[PDB]
């Protein structure tokens, strides 16, 4: 049950975020590894440089390229994926 | 090229 809280990317790039995060959740138990999976995939499919944060409790402030930002809920975790550089 | 500064708070 994905829930988009704040998206800036295209409906297509947005679908790839959810899907990609889904596979990582089906595979990894540790947030850091889930974050890595998603980051590495986006660096590949959409070129560097991306950054990913996964967790249940945190606040952040970042600088990103417009149309390249997404914050959403998947499972009981929240994912912040964005490109800068 | 066209940057934005965004903050997010997570408490689920």
């Amino acid at each position: 049950k994905a829930v988009i809280k704040n998206a800036d990317m295209s409906e297509e790039m947005q679908q790839d975020s959810v899907e990609c995060a889904t596979q990582a959740l089906e595979k990894y138990n540790i947030e850091k590894d889930i974050a890595a999976h998603i980051k590495k995939e986006f660096d590949k499919k959409y070129n560097p440089t991306w950054h990913c944060i996964v967790g249940r409790n945190f606040g952040s402030y970042v600088t990103h390229e417009t149309k390249h930002f997404i914050y959403f809920y998947l499972g009981q975790v929240a994912i912040l994926l964005f490109k800068s550089g | 090229a066209e940057m934005k500064d965004t903050g997010i708070q997570v408490d689920r």
